[PDB]
Parts: C-alpha cells; sequence; structure tokens
RNA sequence: CAAUAGGAGCUUAC
C-alpha cells in the first residue's frame, strides 16, 4: 500500500511536470508559474508522505 | 586555511540601496610564489530603473577614485571605439548589449589618445601633490603595467591581452546585468582553495626573510662606512628566522 | 533541494531534472535505509537545522533581553495601576480586569 | 545596431539637415557625413526574449550530461534527442523546453 | 527484483539511455575519518550522526 | 511585506463582478504596466509620414517639431486592465496639456499605436519618454502595487439569532495607502485595515495604533499555535504607545525616556 | 464624469465637518445634517455644475449642554477656502475677519497646501484660535472606524477630579498629541484629557484617559 | 566527495571548520610550461591573431584564470589532453575542464 | 597566616 501511494504520487508529480513544461499550468494570484508548480510539487509530496 | 581562489573572475548581484547593481570582481596572483599581488573591480553603477546612468567604472588598484572604462581602454593603447566595442563585442549581430553599453561611450568620449587619458588615470593616482605631466604619465604607466593583472604579464609591450582580458571581464559584467547568464556563486567548492603547510611556511618564511635582508641592509650602512672587509658572520643575525618561524607555530598567530 | 551544480542537485542526476528524487525526495524509511543521494540530501537538511539552532538564538537572546530592560521597570501598584519607576501610567488597571 | 565611421572609426550620431529635413549621421569628430537607410533612432524593450535559442552550440550533442528524449524530429524523423529548457533564469520565464536532434542538429520544441 | 526489504534503487525513468562517464569507487567514501566510525550511518538522521 | 486589508461595502461583498470592479478601481497601473516598446521616427513633415502603416489614419485625421514618439500597446495587456485608447490618451493630455501633440491609433487597428510632437532635440524626447513611462499613472491609489481576491469566512448571527457563517468578498493588497484607499467608494471605510501600525498612527490615532499593534503581536506568537496571556501583550503595547507615538524596544526608544542616567547606562 | 465624483467627495468632507461640529458640542440643524448628495449639489452647484463653496461656510453656535459643561467653548466659523494653495494674504484676511466679529475658534479647511510663511500666523492670532484641515483627510470620519473608540474630551473640573482620584500628575498620564488625528478631529488644546471607553476582551469594557501634549 | 558532510563542530563554528573526505587529496601545484606546450601542438591560436569579427564560433581557453587562446574544435583538444593526463604524461592532479554553453 | 594578568585556540549544555 505504501509504495502504491509513493508511485501514485510520483506518477502525479510527472503529471505536473508535463503540465508545466506544455505550458498549461493555472497560476495562483501573487505567485510565479514557477512558484506555482514548486508550490504543487510541495503538496503532492508532503500529502504522499 | 580555506580561501576563494585566485586569478578567477566573479560577478555579484547588489543591493537595493546601493547605486552599484552589480560587480566583476578578481583576485591576482603569481603562478611563482602563489601570493597576491592586486584587486581590480569592475563596477555597474545605476540600478533598475532609477540612477540613469547606467555606466561600467573600474576601481584599479593605488587609485583613490574609480576611472571610467574607456579611458583605460584607451590608456592601455586601443583608441579607436570601433576597436573597443569589439574587444566587448565578440558578435556585432547582438543588440540588447549594445543598447547598454552607449553610456559608458558617452560618459567617456573626450579622451581621444592615450597620453591624455593615462594622465587622467594619473591625477588620481594618489601620489603626491603637483607632478608634472611628463613624470604623472611614467607613474600612472607603471600602474598599468604592474598591479594592473599581474597574473597575465607584467612586461611591457602586452597590453593587447590586457585588454582582451577587461573585454571578458566587462562581458561577463554584462551578462549577468542582462540576466542572459547567472551570478557566480560563493559557496560553490571548486572556487576555493586549500592551502596547506607548504604555502603558510611560503608566506612567513618570506616575511621573516625580507625582515633579515632589511637587516642586512641597515648593517652594510653602518659597516661599510668603516671601510673594513667583514666575514659575513656577524652580519646576519640567525635569530630572525628561527624566532619567528618559532613564535608563528607556537601561536599560531600567521604574521609578524 | 537547490540546484548547487549547474541545473542539477547532484553530479549523478542529469541536467533540468525536476523529479522528486532529484530535488530531495527520500523514498526509503530509516528502516530500509537511505540510499548515498538520499542520506546527503538528509544532511544538508539536518545541517540547515542546526545552523539555524545554532544562529538564531542570538538573536532571540538580545531580543529578550531588550525585552527586558524596556520592560524593567514596570510594576503593579497599590491602587491598581500599572506604572514605571517615572510614576507613569502604563495601564490604569492591570490587565484591564 | 550603430555603426562605424568609414574613415575615423569612431561612432556616427544622428543630426538634422535643416536645408533637406532629411536624417543624416555625424560624426563628432571627422566631418564625414554619410546618408543612412533606417530612419530609426532608437528602441526600448520590457518584454524580451533574447537567449531564447541562443544556449546552443554545434557539438552540444557532445554533451554527456544532457537527457535524452524520444520526441520525433519533425524534420529527420529522428527517435533520439537531447533536451533542455529556456536558458533564460528570470522569474516570469516560461518553463517550455527546447529540443535538439544528434542527428540533423535542427533545434525545435513541442508544440 | 521486488524485494520488499531491500531499499528500491531510484527508478530513473525520465532519461532515455545514460552515458555515464565516472562511478563512485564506494559511496561510503564520502564519510570523512570521525564519520567512518557510525556503523549503518545510512539509517539515522543526520544530526545524530 | 506591507498589506492592507480593504473590506468591501455589503452590496459589493457579496457579488462576485462587483468586487472585481472595486479591485479594478483600487489597483495601480502606469504606462509601464500597458507599455511594449516605444520607438523614435523622424518625421519631417507634420501632415505626411514617412511610415506606411498610419498613413491612412492621419490621412482621416485631418480631412512644431519633427521629432515623433511611436509607442506601442500589446493587446492582452490592454484588455487585462479594462482600458482601451480613449482614457490612455486622455491621461497624456491630463500633464501634457499644450507642450505636446498627443496622436492615438483605434482600438480595433490591427497595430496598436501612438504618435506625438514636440512643440535638436533628439534627447529632450528621450528624457520625456522616460518621464512617461516611470511616471504617468493611469487609475488606482499610488502604493498599492498588487490586489488580491480574497475571501473571508465571517460569522454573522443569522435572522433567529443564531450564529452562522456567511461568505463574503473581501481584499487584500500589497504596498500601503490607508487614507486614499479609506475614501474610495465602495469600501467600507469604519473597517479597513493595515498592517503597518505607524501607518496607523499618521491616520487614526493612538489607540487605533495599540489594537492593531496587539493584532500583529497575537499573529505573531499564534501563527504557531502558541497561546500567551492578554496581559502581557496588552502591556506590553502599552508601553509603546504611552508617550503618543511608538517607542521602540531599541537604545534609540529606552534611552530616550527621562529615567535615571544609571538605569540607562546599564542598557 | 468626474465631477459628479468630486462633487461626492465635497459633499462627504462636508458631512464630516457638521459630524465634527456637533461631537464637539455645537447646535447643528437635524435638516443640514442630513444634507443628501443631490439636494446639496442643488444648493452648492453651477449652471456648469462646479460648486461655490464659498456658500458651504456656516456659522454654528454651541448648544446649552456643551455650555454647561464646557463652559469656555464660543463661536464656531467654518470656511471652505477656493485657492487650492493657500498663502499669508488669504490667512491675513481670515484672522481679520475672525477677529472682526470675536468668533472664538475659526476652522479653516483647505484643498491643497498651506504654506509655512501662512502657517506661522495661526498661532499668534490670540485670543482667538484657529484650525486646519485638509479636504482630503475629511473624507472619511475616523472617529467611526471600529478600531478607534470614542473620544470624550474631559471638562476642567472633570480633569481635576481625575487627577486626585488616582494622585497624579499631569505629567504622570498616557499621552495624546495635539497633531493626533483625533485630538485634531476634537480641538484638544494643551492640557486637557479625553476619555477614551474601549473593548477589553478581559473585564468587558475599560475607561481609557490621555493628556494632550 | 570532497568534504565529510558529517564531521562538523557544534555551535559558532558549525560549517565554517570542515573536515576531509577519506579518499580527497590537495593539489601541489604543477608546473604550467608543459600544458601550454601541449595546447600549443594541437592547435589553440594565439590573442595576437584574434578578431571576434570573424571568431564568432571559436571555443575560448583558459589556463589557471588566465585567457591564452581560442580554438577552432574543443572536442579532439579535451580528447587529447585526458588521454595525456590517462597516460601520465600530464600530473594527474591537473583539472581538464570543457564548458559547453559558454 | 598569604596560590598574577592578558590573549588566542579547542571543547560542554542549551
Ligand atoms: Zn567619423
Ligand atoms: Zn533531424
Amino acid at each position: 500500500e505504501i509504495t502504491h501511494a509513493i508511485s501514485s504520487a510520483k506518477e502525479q508529480v510527472q503529471e505536473i511536470i508535463y503540465k508545466a513544461q506544455h505550458n498549461e499550468l493555472e497560476l495562483k494570484p501573487g505567485m510565479t508559474l514557477r512558484e506555482s508548480f514548486e508550490g504543487e510539487v510541495s503538496r503532492t509530496l508532503n500529502d504522499a508522505r | 586555511q580555506e580561501r576563494s581562489a585566485a586569478n578567477i573572475v566573479q560577478v555579484f548581484k547588489k543591493a537595493a540601496p546601493s547605486p552599484i547593481s552589480h560587480v566583476a570582481e578578481i583576485r591576482s596572483a603569481l603562478e611563482k610564489g602563489s601570493r597576491l599581488i592586486s584587486t581590480m573591480q569592475i563596477k555597474l553603477y545605476g540600478r533598475e530603473d532609477k540612477g540613469t546612468g547606467r555606466t561600467i567604472k573600474a576601481t584599479l588598484p593605488y587609485v583613490k577614485q574609480d576611472i571610467p572604462i574607456v579611458i583605460v581602454f584607451r590608456a592601455l593603447g586601443v583608441v579607436p571605439d570601433g576597436e573597443i566595442l569589439q574587444h566587448i563585442c565578440y558578435d556585432e549581430n547582438d543588440w540588447q548589449m549594445l543598447e547598454m553599453l552607449k553610456p559608458c561611450i558617452e560618459e567617456g568620449f573626450v579622451i581621444q589618445d592615450k597620453e591624455v587619458a593615462l594622465d587622467f588615470i594619473g591625477r588620481r593616482g594618489s601620489a603626491a601633490l603637483g607632478i608634472r605631466r611628463e613624470k604623472r604619465i611614467q607613474y600612472a604607466k607603471d600602474i598599468l603595467q604592474k598591479e594592473l593583472l599581474p597574473h597575465i604579464t607584467q612586461e611591457e609591450g602586452f597590453e593587447t591581452r590586457k585588454t582582451f582580458f577587461l573585454g571578458y571581464m566587462v562581458n561577463r559584467l554584462l551578462l549577468c546585468a542582462l540576466e542572459r547568464k547567472d551570478q557566480d556563486d560563493r559557496d560553490h567548492f571548486g572556487k576555493k582553495r586549500l592551502d596547506l603547510a607548504g604555502p603558510l611556511l611560503a608566506n612567513l618564511f618570506r616575511i621573516l626573510f625580507r625582515k633579515l635582508t632589511r637587516e642586512i641592509y641597515r648593517y652594510m650602512q653602518r659597516c661599510i662606512e668603516t671601510d673594513r672587509d667583514f666575514n659575513l658572520n656577524l652580519a646576519v643575525k640567525s635569530t630572525t628566522i628561527t624566532s619567528g618561524l618559532k613564535y608563528s607555530l607556537a601561536t599560531g598567530n600567521w604574521g609578524e | 533541494i537547490a540546484f548547487g551544480f549547474a541545473d542539477r542537485s547532484l553530479p549523478h542526476f542529469t541536467k533540468d531534472d525536476f523529479s522528486p528524487e532529484s530535488k530531495g525526495f527520500v523514498e526509503n524509511s530509516y528502516l530500509r535505509g537511505l540510499t548515498p543521494q538520499e542520506f546527503f540530501f538528509h544532511a544538508m537538511a539536518g545541517r540547515e537545522g542546526l545552523i539555524d539552532t545554532a544562529v538564531k538564538t542570538a538573536e532571540t537572546g538580545y531580543i529578550q533581553r531588550r525585552l527586558v530592560k524596556a520592560l524593567e521597570d514596570i510594576m503593579v501598584h497599590y491602587d491598581g495601576t500599572t506604572r514605571n519607576s517615572l510614576g507613569d501610567i502604563i495601564q490604569f488597571l492591570y490587565g484591564e480586569d | 545596431s550603430f555603426r562605424f565611421c568609414l574613415e575615423c572609426n569612431n561612432m556616427l550620431y544622428p543630426k538634422e539637415d535643416k536645408e533637406n529635413q532629411r536624417l543624416l549621421y555625424s560624426c563628432r569628430n571627422c566631418d564625414y557625413t554619410e546618408l543612412a537607410e533606417d530612419p530609426k533612432v532608437y528602441r526600448h524593450e520590457l518584454i524580451t526574449n533574447i537567449g531564447e535559442t541562443a544556449g546552443i552550440v554545434d557539438d552540444i550533442g557532445q554533451d554527456p550530461t544532457l537527457p535524452r528524449s524520444d520526441k520525433e524530429c519533425p524534420e529527420c524523423h529522428s527517435r533520439d534527442c537531447v533536451f533542455f529548457q529556456s536558458q533564460q533564469r528570470r522569474k516570469d520565464t516560461n518553463m517550455t523546453l527546447f529540443y535538439v536532434c544528434l542527428n540533423c542538429k535542427k533545434t525545435f520544441r513541442d508544440e | 527484483l521486488n524485494d520488499t526489504a531491500k531499499r528500491i534503487k531510484p527508478e530513473m525513468s525520465t532519461s532515455s539511455h545514460h552515458t555515464f562517464t565516472h562511478c563512485e569507487i564506494h559511496p561510503s567514501m564520502i564519510l570523512g575519518v570521525a564519520a567512518s566510525i557510525i556503523p549503518f550511518p545510512d539509517h539515522n538522521q543526520s544530526p545524530r550522526n | 511585506t506591507p498589506a492592507l486589508t480593504v473590506y468591501l461595502d455589503r452590496e459589493i461583498a457579496l457579488d462576485i463582478e462587483k468586487a472585481k470592479v472595486i479591485q479594478s478601481s483600487i489597483e495601480y497601473t502606469t504606462l509601464k504596466n500597458v507599455t511594449s516598446a516605444t520607438e523614435i521616427y523622424y518625421d519631417p513633415d507634420p501632415t505626411s509620414t514617412v511610415i506606411e502603416e498610419d498613413f491612412d489614419t492621419v490621412e482621416a485625421y485631418f480631412s512644431q517639431s519633427p521629432w515623433l514618439l511611436r509607442l506601442e500597446l500589446d493587446r492582452a495587456r490592454m484588455l487585462d486592465k479594462q482600458l482601451t485608447m480613449n482614457q490612455v490618451a486622455d491621461k497624456i493630455s491630463e500633464v501634457f496639456s499644450d507642450d505636446l501633440f498627443v496622436m492615438w491609433s483605434e482600438d480595433n487597428a490591427d497595430k496598436l499605436i501612438i504618435r506625438c510632437r514636440v512643440i535638436e532635440e533628439d534627447q529632450m524626447l528621450k528624457r520625456i519618454e522616460a518621464h512617461m513611462l516611470d511616471l504617468i499613472a493611469l487609475r488606482g491609489i499610488p502604493g498599492i502595487s498588487k490586489v488580491y481576491m480574497v475571501k473571508h469566512k465571517v460569522s454573522v448571527p443569522d435572522e433567529s439569532g443564531e450564529y452562522k457563517n456567511e461568505e463574503l468578498w473581501a481584499l487584500e493588497t500589497d504596498g500601503i495607502n490607508l487614507a486614499e484607499v479609506m475614501a474610495v467608494p465602495g469600501v467600507d471605510s469604519s473597517r479597513t485595515y493595515s498592517n503597518s501600525f505607524v501607518e496607523i498612527l499618521s491616520v487614526l490615532g493612538i489607540e487605533a495604533t495599540r489594537s492593531s499593534l496587539y493584532k500583529e503581536i497575537l499573529n505573531v506568537i499564534a501563527f504557531d499555535g502558541s497561546y500567551v496571556n492578554y496581559r502581557h501583550m496588552a502591556l506590553l503595547v502599552d508601553v509603546m504607545t504611552s508617550r503618543g507615538y511608538l517607542m521602540a524596544i531599541t537604545r534609540h526608544g529606552i534611552n530616550r525616556a527621562d529615567t535615571g542616567a544609571l538605569m540607562r547606562c546599564s542598557f | 464624469e468626474d465631477n459628479n465624483r468630486i462633487i461626492s467627495r465635497l459633499w462627504r468632507s462636508f458631512r464630516t465637518v457638521k459630524e465634527m461640529a456637533a461631537d464637539r458640542g455645537y447646535f447643528i440643524s437635524q435638516e443640514e445634517m442630513d444634507q443628501s448628495l443631490e439636494e446639496f449639489r442643488s444648493k452648492i452647484c453651477d449652471s456648469m455644475g462646479n460648486p461655490q463653496r464659498k456658500l458651504m461656510s456656516f456659522l454654528a453656535n454651541p448648544t446649552p449642554e456643551a455650555l454647561e459643561k464646557y463652559s469656555d467653548l464660543g463661536t464656531l466659523w467654518v470656511e471652505f477656502c477656493d485657492e487650492p494653495s493657500v498663502g499669508i494674504k488669504t490667512m491675513r484676511n481670515f484672522c481679520l475677519r475672525i477677529q472682526e466679529k470675536n468668533f472664538s475658534t475659526g476652522i479653516f479647511i483647505y484643498q491643497n497646501n498651506i504654506t509655512p510663511s501662512a502657517n506661522k500666523m495661526i498661532p499668534t492670532v490670540s485670543p482667538a484660535i484657529i484650525e486646519t484641515f485638509q479636504e482630503s483627510d475629511l473624507v472619511v470620519n475616523i472617529t467611526h472606524h471600529e478600531l478607534v473608540p470614542k473620544h470624550i474630551r474631559l471638562s476642567d473640573g472633570e480633569k481635576s477630579q481625575l487627577l486626585q482620584r488616582y494622585k497624579l500628575k499631569e505629567s504622570q498620564l498616557p499621552r495624546i498629541q495635539r497633531e493626533d488625528p483625533v485630538a485634531r478631529y476634537l480641538g484638544l488644546k494643551r492640557g486637557q484629557v479625553v476619555k477614551i471607553i474601549r473593548r477589553s476582551e478581559t473585564s468587558g469594557r475599560y475607561a481609557s484617559y490621555r493628556i494632550c501634549l | 566527495g570532497l568534504v565529510c558532510p558529517a564531521e562538523t563542530p557544534e555551535g559558532q563554528a558549525c560549517g565554517l571548520v570542515k573536515n576531509l573526505s577519506l579518499l580527497s587529496g590537495i593539489s601541489i601545484g604543477s608546473p604550467s610550461e608543459p600544458i601550454i606546450n601541449f595546447l600549443e601542438e594541437w592547435g589553440m591560436e594565439p590573442l595576437e591573431d584574434y578578431d571576434p569579427a570573424q571568431h564568432t564560433k571559436s571555443t575560448r581557453i583558459f589556463v589557471n584564470g588566465v585567457w591564452t587562446g581560442i580554438h577552432r574544435d574543443p572536442s579532439m583538444l579535451v580528447s587529447t589532453m585526458r588521454d595525456l593526463r590517462r597516460s601520465g604524461a600530464i600530473s594527474p592532479e591537473v583539472s581538464i575542464i570543457r564548458d559547453i554553453r559558454e
């Protein structure tokens, strides 16, 4: 179960990376696209743990 | 002892309440002895959107006030502005950097020959007051030859290589200012050197042996007056090197 | 974990690799054991923590000393007021209750 | 892009022929004055993109640290390409990538 | 593979073909003299090391 | 990090379109914010042109110095601030009433252009361009560089007297200009708050400064779930506001009191 | 267009000035209190719509309660000036008119700035008192703000009672600057003590007192 | 690989006093004359024959922080330099660092 | 019934 959850989160992060690289990620107010990408990835990994 | 490397150009950002924004700093040293000689910065005056003049001004050692760059390029022996730009600009097609280079050219348009610019440098050489032109020029030319990038070379007739290194330093400055290249990493461990027993004892021995040679001079001033032959075994006070090395190694304080 | 090398965290990674493992995600547990890369990243984080503990305590001690000197002369008096050494009123009733 | 003098080798500045109303270019050292082609005299930019594709060399295929991708070369159908993102380092820059064929050496993108 | 006991050597899936130029002689050599006494230092939080 | 918290009027506070209109009214835009690239063309004859796009426009606009300024306006940037060509041209004429003559291409034009004429002038044009790009305002309160559309979960009584949550649109900002934002219509003038209590003192007085000071200290302490009893922070803010002005906890504040010399020297 | 906004801001400032006068103790007719934007525009603006600010200038008399309480409360003059910048000329005229009709307090509402050379004549016009406010500052009444508790200036007898109850000297009280926005709004002179009742989360209600510098 | 990631003093010396990794080694220094000679042989052109109007693709060569020339083709120069170092002809503690974007 | 000072360095616990 634990390794499945970690693999699912890795896939989610890879999807966020794909979305950021093909310029389709949705930014947040007062926050840059790169900072939005980093914040979303950090959220995902913290929730994975 | 850990120290930043020598003879490498590093470019740093600066702070908001500072007219200077970008600074290229190089410390210089020689392949023989591996000792520091001189340091020479090239700063970028003018903040983002404030400080209308975004000129670049050098800081030569042994001069109190900072000289514009075109002045020192002319003083080193390349007067035509096309050649100055070419020493700075490797690719004429690029245009943003050339658009950021005009205020320097304008602030140093007055000079048109080597002698006048080299005097303009000389008028700032921090020496005594009122030296006449013909030897103010010699003083400034000596500064431009030695104490300016000794690692490049300290002999005359090779000013073109120093001009090329200045062009490189200015180009890296502009690359950091135009955001086309990132600022140098202070904490990068590849830009640091470790001084082991060899160089530390070399520094201390150089200091103490120059002390000894000054003692030899201060003895040969007096004894030669007597007009006698001397056997030099009373001319060397051997206790100077011994006491100095022993004091430094026993206390740790590295110096006189 | 920042790109301390040029465009990477360690020289065992490729350029511009933003995956969780490259930028400081430790997939293992302490029981399972950390990889050398995870070990180094965890060492950077622990070093940051030690530096923080070592360095903020001086600012905190300075702040607490200044607060104590600012408030050292303030006492509740027998009429209920809160006054300093000059007799000046800071609060007409302590804690307002 | 400002030019230089064909005689004095300094740089030419703009001026006005009030008796002909045509933008010349005046040397502040010599007396030479040539006709110009472009009436533009100044430029200023805040949305710039210089440094998008400039971070490429011929031998960029020789870098062994660049990650290699499977993107198809639209040009040369190459199933092996090294890739990297925009070499500009500003905060608001995009995150789109660039793709270099090791076969055809054409740089491309995924759009 | 699929060993629930041995630690998962990282996937490293983004890169199609690796072109290695060097190999570590042994990864434990990153430690110094004092850290080399520690047994299983990769099972500790770094402040304890 | 300076910041205001702008509570909206209730009619605005529930509608989102109205809140966005108030946002547009409060945010500060300069010609920099909507300018792409400015040019300079030598145009010797005012009634004609050496250019090939705007010749038809100026032949439709007619039936001084030959120095022209040609600044270009990107589409989406203009689009996002609800700004058209008319207000921008009017604003330029507002501070360049008669020492400048402004031409502006139409909004539907395939190229959004502006043309100006001066009434050797290749450098006064540059100075004027810089002064325009760096000092012309379009709308909003100076000092407010960004505005966000934030949501506040206020608890208000129901019509039965029982407390029920209620979902309202409020405002947060970057930068600080308390006096001018408090006046803007649509803002709850009795509830605007700033996180800079020096501003509060200059605008609202010393008791409001004490309240703001307590709010900031409570925020800093209770950030992490720590709870300090009220009276300690009340005492700290009462010492800092007892003289009528903010007394900092420094030597410049503590040692400017009238207490004895030995106390001040001991610190 | 922009004229409606200017008129609305001026009307808000006028309402704030009237609220100041009523709060300070002066009698204001209830109908001029509830002055509405359109009726104000009717009575003030022109055919061109721009407003004559010389008609807004009114005269306020003390309510009898604020005389039984504040025996030193005289008669108020309030002038909205038309010159954006105000110089020594205009201040000279204002002081001459104030002394001419023995007005105790003269509030001089200006638009843009009051020059220091003119500003120096403000305190040298005894025994009358001249205060000035800028219209931009008066748009919002700050005593209505939630963070601003209600200030009530004490009378001389009540100030003496306050000092004796606490066995206090004047210098041992918390203080308020004469330039404090709420002291400026209340027309506080040196030595007068306001009483400030405010919310207290530990006790419910708490009364504070500050003395004017 | 250069300094121990774990051994550092506690307190006010934290991070400033470092400890060498077990396989770390410190260079002794070496004469730069053979390096320059090898560089001159394989094709480096000097800066007294330099003209950035033409040399828009050339790669610039720094030696000990001193810019000493440019080359038309860094690939074979780095390959031959690395082979010389790996054969013993060059001191094994000599850095041979190609930068490709710059 | 009387056991120097000043410095530097390395450490201990927060
Ligand atoms: Zn010329
Ligand atoms: Zn191809």
